[PDB]
């Protein structure tokens, strides 16, 4: 996960 | 500008970020956002115009903001959908198992199932707890955006997900997705913002  | 959730956002001339949804604070106009997309004071603009600027954000450990806009502005009740809007009703939190859609300025409006409440997504920034995950796709650039169910009720702001490649994570299968939202519910208690609703 990453923002977006 | 007409301000509905969903629609795209520049933060100081460079990044892009989505509106999650139009809010007041007494008097002032605004909109909640992520708070990984501006630092406090950032300057926000809609189609090259300047509408407001950052006046909060918490951001590792949560991920909101709100933005204050300027007089000028129409707050809206809505959340775009193609060329359609989805009437923003209120803010009851819907279920493990409740269908949801998310809308930005990457991949438009999407919808799929929450999966899974209170997740912490390891950012390289930090660890950002308590989100909650859906399984609609979402791509950089839909950050800040609106979740809410088909009835109305606004779920949260697009915080993160699991991207590919290609920058979404729309080609792989709704089993393999992680799209995260921060919940609206405490955004609004610990700003003192009331939803605009119709």
């Amino acid at each position: 996960a990453a923002p977006v | 500008a007409n301000i509905v959730g969903g629609i795209e956002y520049s933060i100081n001339n460079a990044s892009l970020c989505s509106v999650g949804f139009s809010v007041t604070r007494g008097a002032t106009k605004g909109f909640v956002t992520a708070g990984h997309c501006g630092t406090v004071n950032a300057t926000a603009r809609i189609g090259g115009a300047v509408v407001g600027t950052f006046a909060a954000r918490v951001f590792p450990g949560n991920d909101r903001a709100w933005v204050s806009l300027t007089s000028a502005q129409t707050l809206l009740p809505r959340v775009a959908n193609g060329s359609s809007f989805v009437t923003v009703r209120g803010s009851t939190e819907a279920a493990v198992g409740a269908a949801v859609c998310r809308s930005g300025r990457t991949t438009g409006y999407q919808c799929g199932t929450i999966t899974a409440k209170n997740v912490t997504a390891n950012y390289a920034e930090g660890a950002v707890r308590g989100l909650t995950q859906g399984n609609a796709c979402a791509g950089r650039g839909d950050s800040g955006g609106s979740w809410i169910t088909s009835a109305g009720q606004a779920q949260g702001v697009m915080s993160g997900g699991n991207v590919q490649s290609n920058g979404n994570n729309c080609g792989i299968p709704a089993s393999q997705r992680s799209s995260l939202f921060e919940r609206l519910q405490p955004i609004l208690s610990q700003y003192g913002l009331s939803l605009v609703t119709g």
